[PDB]
């Protein structure tokens, strides 16, 4: 009856030297019950990536709706769409709804490909934009997340310490929450390439 | 040719509709004229009753549109009162959804853009009216701003409207270039009306008694007509001098 | 939602 | 001719040409006549036939027990505009429990034609109506063209050859305006009046229609044997 | 939150703390809760995020509009009167509470507006969670005829009281100072007296130190 | 609130208190709760700030329309505009208002609109939460035909005991005067009514 | 009463012309001439201030406008269409691209707009096509600077220089002689000020001529200070007397 | 040309033939009249007798608004009672909103707009009536006449129908020999002569005459009907005066 | 009333054609010949801009080619503000198609739903018709290559090579005689400039009033890559095959 | 309604439903077929509030259906899926809303690949080796996580599944009157008559 | 919500 916790999971996001990493769990339950272990809530339009927590059907809803938002504007513009316009897109979509909101907590991270500046940003359900320097969390195992954070996080890290340290902060704060966690990808994020990875966690 | 009938263009890219609309507009047989102070706008019209029958005091081609702006038509008066109850509408609206006196000219392109519809959707026609707007405005000061059929408007240092109004305008046009200013640097609103009245005297070559005149003044926070008598008190200083 |  | 396009368009010498072919139909309709005294009024109208193997096409429609009508023209015009007045008959009894007044009925008829003679794309009611009840005032009777004008009149007719009862009635009338308390007598004087209208044809016992209201009489219509008495 | 406004001399300024609150918890430790509806009408905003941030936008949106049809710099009473009957036919259901504040042609000018509708008129005025204690500063030192430099002060000072005292403030100090005849200057983290210390040690790891399954790259291009 | 308006010999006089509350919180000290509609139209307002704010707004609204078309108002006329709004929306309203104004056919006018959206024409009127405390008083005190002076008084001396008993009224109390010689504000301050 | 024009006022003719189309074209080619160049870091685009009558202010006629802080528009053909196109053309940047994407729509997206009114002006039932062709002088941060002319049809295209109106032909040709791609924006604004003289006949001075820029940010028109990533409008309306100093270097 | 076919087309001149065709019909009605007075206003009008059959006193055709104003109309019949009813309208949602009863010049613009609104479009047709009505409200008495084009104006007297010309030459005596102002009870009067005099122009058919009137003095500011001594003794006043 | 100005846009004549169809046709025939040709390996899209001017400037210039998605693009003849109306339909419809089952629209049921909004201003609305002709290029995993037209009617034909505009009979009777089924881009690629090279009302084809695309395999391996020719690209394209 | 199952092996979706229809205190029916064909390779299982399952499962039945005689094709699993999750996706927020529940069972011809979507009444769609709703997952889930390869044949499928039923009749509460079982694989959709 |  809470809709922001029916299916449970978590999104977490970083900023490092010349890149970012943003994160999700793989879980996908029917309150206590696991349903499905490969339900992934990071997507991405050409290099802004979009991760979403919250109400499934609504993070699913609002892929397919960013993907055909985004393939209208390059369309029409002849370029990627940036993470600081996508930024704002999320923005006006979530509060077009307002009295009726999407029950998801969407965060973004990118490169800007003209200025190589690294960009993320939360958002609450209605479109409530929170820019950040240095990371944003979101999701079922929050509070987790934000304390994690706060203390593993330091600025400047390069890409494969960051790597280190976003992990540790989703894989502690899903096993403290009995809704995140079975299974998680980490996006690394440079100018132009992305690795990612899939993390061995407790399966409990 | 019934690109005659309704606003379509012509093939040489013309409105008839709103060309015969501007005719309309000296149905009347009335000239107006209206010029700048320091302190105030004038305009002044003439007032024509033919038949002895009417009420003279209810036969007027000026209008007092808000507190702060006055609206002088010429053209019949059924479609000056048309546009008259209009502006009044507009004029109260944009004060309550902006809280503040909507401006002369604002109200002027306003209206301005729905005589342009007019122009450019079929089944409204054209108002057969020229509208004359004045007023003090309290960030530009005294204005004079004047709408056509064709949605045409645009600012008056002075201006003169109707069948004799290019004799109107040219005794102005020499006075400016002689005065050299914007304006009739004058004090009192009393002797702007005098002015007023004496060039149009001299550019009709016609005399005025008191119920052959309408007069309309605009100062800072208010827009009001003068009485037969305060234009009478008008007429006579003028004969004094 | 947050709050200022 | 160039103006006759549709009511919308008054011609140069200010005629509306729709208007007045609508009132052509009523030229061709049957003959009917209303007449009244002070104490009861009157319907009679001739009915006409397709051949002789048709029915004779009623023109008498009854609005309320007080009030009803007769009709000349085009019929599905008086049926629209008979059940309007049905309609505001019934409202009069169901929210002030009040006998409309005839005189109402007809300004109610003359606002509802009027509307259709000045908005484009409509067309007029292509019907007169003779109109009869008795009400708080007395017995009326009142003439109704599709111009939107109504009259109310002692008597009257209309139809084709209707000149010959309005005639009759014009003289007539310092007698008819006075048969009271006597239904059959007004009726007698009805038949008299549609009469001068006949031409190679009589009123036999399924072509005559006569209506009555009054006093003590709710609007009723005779039609068949029930008029032979007449004949 | 906490956020103010003060009249002075010349003009106005308006501050803001910049905390975030999610339930107990810090959600942005600082954000902007300063607004500009035109360039010299800026508004500060309390109650619901979302709701601060759209409101303010949709009348920034429709003042310039305005501007540019009247060819006239824009009034604070028209983003006031707007604001206002928006907020009003949305019953308080849009949790906007605003300080409005800029300069014009008719001169310098202060409001507040309450989600339901209502507006107030003063020389200081402060709204949000922390709008007491900052109140009890305001009516502590506010005089008539204030420098614009005894108006920031005064202003900081009630901000800086909602942060110490106030758990809905924290972090920093917003301003902007709305003269007449010059340009809005937006003093963002006009005060910053919540540093962070250094922490006691670093807690990045060892590379390696997490367990990886898979790798792939992932294809951004076209 | 506590609100009041009377008429005396040459019109008019409205007053108010200037408190307005956000439970016990006094949200503002020195609110203006006496309204201009016309030039010689004014009302008090009591109930929620924001609906009465926005019945204020629509009824200069429509009365600035209705003097272009037509000139001049009666106080009648504006109290009748009030009415209908307050009527037409009892269900979503909390306004209890106080209407006068000057002409000079009918000299001063006081109409009173509660909650439900009744009219009622009186020689004077009292209202809001802090009125309830003064109807003795009011009752006992009030003449026809006071002078400018005495009803300055009589607003005076009332609005100080309401504001005394009730804790939803304070501040400053403000009036607003009415005659055939203009409009006129005055303001009384607490060192000056408390002590009466 | 209400609209019962429902249906096309513009359709083909058995030769395929639409003529109302045509018939507003020509309603151009009588206007009074404009015309815009592209220079490496600058647009401009400039017109004769034509007044009705000399007692008339023509400064209160602003046949130049400001769309957007970088966009700037100005056209031949009938006046009264263009002061409702700029109303429409301001609103659609706001409704359909800032209040979408928190920034101002790039040139050709907002001349894609302003196309689809005047599309729509041909299409419609119960109304007439505008009877004017814009220049519409503009930059974005990935497109830089750019000039597009858009015609009653709807039809937009993009320009290194051009002009319309009255003497376009003559000053069509004037231009090609003078233009490449080295112009910097002062010698962009002088070729604009020697064109335009040939089709003026009257006075030819600071206030019969109209002229705007796209060019370098204006930190000193914006109007507040201290988000350093607002640098200011790219547009400017040269005054009277910033052309009366280029034309006596003319 | 064929400028003259369709509502609101402006013909080379500046005109609206629509409007000039439908003052035809005006033109072609019977003939009726307004005398303003002292305190008050008079209403008459010409019923033509097309029969016998007419029931006298019983075809009225001078209408109230609201309970202090009186129309008259010469022209299309139907045409006028549909600008009443709008009249009727207007009035109640102005007594409704202002509580005070619709003083007369507002009320003369409610019509004036409406029947300017008929001019505006092609898809209906102007007016067939020029009407001519007033009242008493707080300012005193007002007579207006009002045309198909929307034009109206305020009338010291005002005629209208085919004998506009003879009751507007008789008007404009009693106005000229009447300078300080002329009563209710004298302008009853003198309407009924006008009205007899004027029936010179529609002599055919013999008439029966209809007078109406509001005054602050004799109806107390409300619209009644003038019947029975009244009328009967206006009546005997036109008559000895066309002898 | 306004019967009076409706030229009734959706009749028959009486011969069963509708006017405002062949009209709109009639002045599609004037407008800048487009091509396209299929081969097995791709398609090609060529088209000859309505006369240039040497200061239009060319290289942010678009009036022939559009991109619909990623998979399909179409040539115009006709009136350029009438076809974006349209191509920004079918760029919305394109989206909503994906959207609702995650897959690429197939490019006929594409074609199907703009030839639907076509044909329906010819049958009701009393609006006048678009004025546009399209030559559709596309891939999809049912059917492959697929070209198609439509016009003004909403009929819609598919081709192994089409013409639509100025001179499609020459045009088409001169793709008609080199066409052969095993062709490959190149070739194709040859085909249409050489088609156009002898159709063109002009004195001779140059780079500056042309638009060109093509539709490959020729990325990496079982997907499909779109290429809108840039003017240096294509003045290459004119030298290697010597038109100049 | 109830029991839903299904289970993908190496070359076939199998879908088991149980076959009770109970409305009080009363088992209506006990031979009730829980699912709908929606195109030849292609099977719906569905569970929820009454009246509700049957009339979306044959809603979408008919657009599916409508589909394939539009464009002589028959549109993939996954085609199919994101088509009915939209349908629930929109429905959770109408004035009322389906109740439904389901397993959509399919083999793809172009990949020659079995696939099954387990969709839920807000449109939360998932694709897996096995799916349950309602109570039932409560069981199978950890039942099927130990005896289920992803190699399994048709016939191991269905002693997988007679386990499943084992345990469901041994520890559920309710009577469900059995299962009936349906295979779709690259033949089309078969019944199991003995269960 | 601000009372009077
Ligand atoms: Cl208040
Ligand atoms: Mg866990
Ligand atoms: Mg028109
Ligand atoms: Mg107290």
């Amino acid at each position: 009856s809470d809709p922001s916790s029916i299916n449970g999971g978590i999104v977490v996001a970083m900023t490092g030297k010349d890149c970012v990493a943003i994160a999700c769990d793989l879980r996908l339950g029917s309150q206590s019950l696991g349903v499905s272990n490969k339900f992934e809530k990071i997507f991405h339009y050409g290099h802004v990536f979009l991760g979403i927590t919250g109400l499934a059907t609504d993070v699913t809803t609002l892929n397919e709706m960013f993907r055909y938002k985004t393939n209208l504007y390059k369309l029409k513009e002849e370029r990627a769409i940036e993470p600081e316009t996508f930024t704002q897109l999320v923005s006006s979509s979530l509060y077009e709804r307002r009295f009726g909101p999407y029950f998801v907590g969407p965060v973004v991270a990118g490169i800007n490909s003209k200025s190589g500046k690294p960009f993320i940003a939360g958002f609450d359900l209605i479109g409530c934009i929170d820019e950040a320097k240095d990371f944003i969390v979101s999701g079922t195992a929050s509070d987790q997340l934000f304390g994690m954070c706060e203390s593993l996080y330091e600025p400047n890290l390069e890409p494969e310490d960051l790597f280190e340290t976003i992990s540790q902060a989703l894989l502690n704060a899903a096993d403290r929450d009995a809704l995140s966690g079975w299974g998680a990808v980490v996006y690394i994020i440079k100018k132009d390439e992305v690795v990612k990875r899939y993390l061995k966690m407790r399966q409990d | 040719g019934y690109d005659r009938h309704i606003t379509i263009f012509s093939p040489e890219g013309r409105l008839y509709q709103v060309e015969y609309a501007f005719k309309a507009t000296n149905q009347t047989n009335i000239n107006s004229l209206a010029v700048r102070g320091k302190d105030c706008t004038v305009v002044i019209s003439q007032k024509k009753v033919p038949d002895k029958l009417l009420d003279p005091t209810t036969v007027s081609y000026i209008f007092c549109i808000s507190r702060t702006i006055g609206m002088v038509v010429n053209g019949p008066i059924p479609d000056a009162r048309n546009a008259a109850l209009r502006a009044k509408a507009e004029a109260a609206e944009f004060r309550y959804k902006y809280g503040y006196d909507m401006p002369c000219d604002v109200l002027a392109k306003r209206m301005a853009n729905l005589s342009q519809i007019y122009t450019q959707r079929a089944y409204m026609r054209p108002l057969g009216v020229i509208l004359t707007f004045v007023s003090v405005d309290e960030e530009l000061g005294p204005s004079i701003y004047k709408t056509d059929p064709a949605g045409y408007y645009v600012g008056y240092k002075a201006t003169a409207t109707g069948p004799k109004q290019q004799e109107i305008t040219t005794n102005l046009e020499n006075h400016f270039k002689k005065s050299k200013i914007d304006h009739i640097n004058e004090e009192s609103w009393e002797k702007v009306v005098e002015f007023a009245i004496t060039h149009m005297i001299d550019a009709l070559g016609t005399e005025f008694s008191k119920n052959d005149l309408e007069v309309g003044v605009a100062t800072k926070d208010k827009f009001f007509t003068l009485s037969a008598e305060n234009i009478e008190e008008r007429l006579v200083a003028i004969a004094e001098q | 939602a947050x709050l200022x | 001719n160039n103006y006759d396009g549709d009511t919308v368009t008054f011609s140069p010498t200010g005629r509306l040409f729709q208007v007045e072919y609508a009132l052509e139909a009523i030229k061709q309709g049957s003959v009917t006549v209303g007449l009244r005294s002070n104490t009861h009024a009157v319907l009679v109208a001739l009915k006409r036939n397709a051949d002789e193997l048709s029915s004779y096409q009623k023109k008498i429609i009854k609005c309320d027990e007080h009030m009803g009508l007769s009709l000349a023209g085009l019929a599905p015009d008086a049926r629209v505009l008979s059940n309007y007045l049905r309609q505001q008959c019934n409202y009069s009894s169901l929210v002030f429990n009040r006998k409309l007044a005839v005189e109402r009925a007809g300004h109610l008829l003359c606002d509802k034609a009027q509307k259709n003679t000045q908005s484009y794309g409509g067309r007029p009611y292509g019907v007169g109506l003779l109109i009869i009840g008795y009400d708080k005032s007395g017995a009326h009777l009142l003439e109704f063209q599709p111009s939107g004008n109504v009259t109310e009149l002692y008597g009257t007719a209309i139809g084709a050859r209707s000149q010959g009862a309005k005639t009759y009635l014009e003289r007539t009338l310092d007698t008819f305006i006075k048969i009271d308390g006597n239904p059959d007598e007004l009726i007698k004087a009805g038949v008299e009046a549609i009469s001068q209208s006949l031409r190679d044809e009589s009123l036999t016992v399924d072509n005559l229609s006569i209506a009555i209201v009054g006093k003590d009489t709710p609007f009723t219509i005779y039609d068949g044997e029930a008029v032979a008495k007449y004949i | 939150t906490t956020i103010v406004g003060v009249k002075f001399n010349n003009g106005v300024v308006i501050a803001a703390d910049t905390r975030s609150t999610q339930g107990p918890i810090v959600a942005d430790k600082n954000c902007a809760k300063l607004h500009r509806i035109s360039p010299k009408i800026w508004c500060a905003g309390a109650g619901t995020a979302a709701d601060t941030e759209a409101v303010t936008q949709l009348i920034g949106s429709n003042i310039e509009l305005h501007s540019l049809y009247t060819s006239r710099e824009p009034r604070v009473v028209s983003a006031l009167q707007m604001l206002k009957q928006h907020l009003f036919k949305y019953q308080g259901h849009i949790g906007a509470y605003l300080i409005v504040a800029g300069v014009d042609p008719t001169g310098s000018h202060l409001f507040s507006i309450h989600a339901h509708g209502s507006t107030d008129v003063g020389y200081y005025l402060s709204l949000g969670s922390g709008s007491l204690a900052a109140m009890a500063v305001l009516e502590s030192h506010w005089k008539q005829d204030l420098t614009k430099e005894e108006a920031i002060k005064l202003a900081s000072d009630a901000i800086q009281a909602g942060i110490w005292n106030d758990l809905g403030s924290g972090s920093n100090v917003d301003v902007c100072v709305m003269e007449i005849g010059k340009d809005a200057e937006y003093l963002r983290n006009y005060l910053t007296p919540n540093v962070r210390e250094e922490k006691q040690k670093s807690y990045k790891f060892p590379r390696g130190t997490t367990a990886v399954l898979k790798e792939s790259i992932v294809n951004i291009c076209d | 609130t506590s609100i009041m308006a009377v008429t005396f010999k040459d019109g008019v006089i409205l007053g108010a208190d200037s408190r307005t509350t956000t439970g016990a919180y006094i949200a503002n000290r020195v609110t203006d709760k006496l309204t201009r509609v016309h030039d010689k139209i004014w009302c008090c307002r009591s109930g929620s700030a924001a609906d009465t704010q926005a019945i204020a707004d629509i009824v200069q609204y429509h009365l600035e329309l209705y003097t272009s078309q037509y000139g001049t108002p009666s106080t009648e006329t504006a109290a009748s505009v009030f009415k209908e709004l307050c009527y037409e929306n009892k269900d979503n309203l909390t306004a209890g208002i106080i209407v006068a104004g000057y002409d000079d056919k009918n000299k001063g006018e006081v109409y009173t609109i509660p909650l439900g959206g009744s009219v009622h024409k009186l020689p004077y009127a009292i209202a809001g939460s802090g009125s309830t405390f003064i109807y003795g008083y009011c009752d006992k005190n009030f003449r026809e035909n006071m002078s400018k002076e005495e009803t300055v008084d009589f607003i005076k001396h009332s609005l100080s005991q309401a504001i005394k008993w009730d804790g939803s009224s304070g501040g400053v109390i403000r009036m607003v005067v009415l005659t055939a010689a203009g409009v006129e504000r005055l303001i009384f301050y607490p060192d000056e009514y408390e002590q009466l | 009463m209400t609209d019962r024009y429902s249906f096309s006022l513009t359709t083909f003719s058995p030769s395929g012309k639409l003529g109302q189309i045509d018939y507003a074209l020509t309603a151009v080619k009588q206007g009074v001439t404009s015309l815009g160049i592209k220079a490496t870091n600058g647009v401009v685009i400039a017109t004769e201030k034509k007044s009705s009558s000399p007692l008339a202010m023509s400064e209160t006629l602003s046949k130049v406008s400001l769309l957007t802080p970088d966009i700037g528009a100005v056209y031949s053909g009938m006046g009264p269409d263009y002061r409702v196109l700029v109303d429409k053309s301001r609103k659609v940047a706001h409704t359909s691209y800032k209040r979408i994407y928190g920034e101002y729509p790039p040139t050709k997206l907002l001349v894609s707009e302003v196309a689809k009114i005047m599309q729509e002006a041909t299409q419609s039932g119960g109304v007439r096509p505008f009877g004017v062709s814009l220049l519409i002088a503009g930059h974005d941060e990935f497109n830089g600077f750019s000039l597009y002319q858009v015609d009653p049809s709807g039809s937009y295209f993009p320009w290194k220089a051009t002009a319309i109106g009255k003497g376009s032909v003559a000053a069509k040709t004037f231009l090609e002689k003078r233009w490449n791609d080295e112009l910097e924006l002062e010698d962009a604004i002088h070729i604009a000020l020697l064109t335009l003289k040939e089709s003026v006949e009257g006075e030819f001075n600071g206030d019969t001529i109209e002229l705007a820029i796209i060019g370098d940010e204006n930190p000193d028109l914006l109007g507040y200070t201290g988000i350093p990533t607002d640098k200011g409008p790219r547009f400017r309306k040269l005054t009277s007397q910033e052309i009366n100093d280029r034309l006596e270097a003319l | 040309t064929g400028y003259d076919l369709s509502n609101s087309v402006f013909s080379p001149d500046g005109r609206n033939f629509q409007v000039e065709y439908a003052v035809k019909a005006v033109e072609n009605g019977t003939t009726s009249i307004g005398i303003k007075c002292n305190d008050g206003v008079v209403f008459a009008v010409e019923k033509l007798i097309t029969s016998k059959l007419l029931v006298p006193q019983k075809n009225v055709k001078i209408q109230v608004v609201d309970r202090h104003i009186g129309c008259v109309y010469s022209g299309l019949i139907p045409d006028g009672r549909h600008l009443v009813n709008r009249g009727r309208e207007e009035a109640a949602s102005f007594k409704k909103l202002y509580k005070t009863p619709i003083p007369i010049p507002a009320f003369a613009d409610r019509l004036g707009q409406y029947v300017q609104a008929h001019t505006l479009y092609n898809s209906v047709r102007p007016f067939g009536v020029s009407t001519i009505f007033g009242g008493v409200d707080k300012n005193g008495a007002h007579l207006y006449m009002l045309e198909p084009s929307g034009s109206y104006w305020g009338y010291k007297g005002a005629a209208t129908g085919k004998g506009r010309q003879s009751a507007k030459a008789e008007l404009e005596k009693l106005v000229d020999h009447h300078p300080e102002g002329l009563s209710a009870r004298e302008a009853v009067k003198q309407a009924a002569k006008i009205i007899y005099l004027a029936h010179e122009d529609n002599k055919e058919k013999d008439f029966e005459l209809e007078i109406s009137w509001c005054s602050l003095s004799e109806t107390n500011g409300l619209h009644k009907f003038v019947k029975g001594d009244l009328l009967q003794e206006a009546i005997d006043f036109a008559q000895k005066e066309i002898n | 009333g306004s019967r009076r100005y409706d030229s009734r846009t959706t009749i028959f004549s009486p011969e069963g054609r509708l006017y405002q169809v062949e009209y709109a046709l009639e002045s599609i025939s004037h407008a800048g010949t487009a091509i396209g040709i299929m081969a097995s390996d791709g398609i090609v899209l060529a088209a000859e801009r309505k006369v240039t001017s040497t200061l239009l400037e060319q290289d942010t210039s678009t009036e022939k080619l559009y991109k619909l998605n990623d998979k399909i693009a179409v040539a115009v003849a006709g009136l350029t503000a009438d076809a974006e109306i349209l191509i920004n339909t079918a760029r919305i419809h394109a989206q909503n198609y994906l959207k609702t089952y995650n897959e690429d629209i197939p490019v006929e049921i594409l074609v199907r739903r703009l030839s639907d909004i076509k044909q329906g201003y010819t049958q009701h609305g009393g609006l006048r018709p678009f004025g546009v002709s399209f030559i559709y290029a596309g891939y999809d995993d049912r059917y492959g290559y697929q070209l198609y037209t439509s016009n003004p009617s909403g009929n819609y034909t598919g081709w192994k090579a089409i013409s639509v505009g100025a001179n499609t009979s020459a045009a088409q009777t001169l793709l008609q005689m080199d066409y052969k089924d095993d062709m490959k881009v190149d070739d194709a690629i040859e085909l249409a400039l050489k088609t156009l090279s002898k159709t063109t009302d002009s004195s001779a084809l140059t780079y500056d009033r042309l638009e060109f695309a093509t539709i490959r395999k020729g990325a990496n391996d079982g997907e499909v890559y779109q290429k809108i020719f840039k003017p240096q690209e294509i003045k290459d394209i004119l030298v290697k095959t010597g038109i100049t | 309604m109830d029991i839903i199952l299904g289970i993908r092996v190496q070359d076939s979706v199998i879908l088991a439903s149980s076959k009770a229809v109970t409305r009080g205190i009363s088992v209506l029916k006990d031979s009730d077929d829980k699912t709908r064909q929606l195109s030849p390779h292609t099977l719906m299982s569905f569970a929820g509030e009454a009246g509700d399952t049957v009339q979306f499962a044959e809603y979408i039945q008919a657009n599916i259906q409508l589909y394939s005689i539009r464009e002589d094709y028959e549109l993939s699993p996954q085609a199919v899926s994101s088509f009915v999750r939209q349908e629930l996706a929109k429905s959770i927020r109408s004035r009322r809303p389906y109740q439904v529940n389901v397993l959509i069972g399919g083999y793809d011809k172009k990949k020659n690949k079995p696939e099954l979507y387990q969709i839920d009444y807000l449109g939360t769609k998932v694709e897996l080796p096995y799916g349950a709703h309602g109570y039932s997952g409560f069981y199978t889930f950890s039942l099927l996580d130990h005896h289920y390869r992803p190699d399994m044949t048709t016939e191991e499928g269905l002693d997988l599944l007679k386990l499943c039923v084992q345990e469901l009749e041994k520890r559920m509460p309710m009577d469900f009157k059995g299962v009936i079982v349906k295979i779709v694989d690259k033949d089309g959709i078969r019944q199991v008559d003995d269960f």
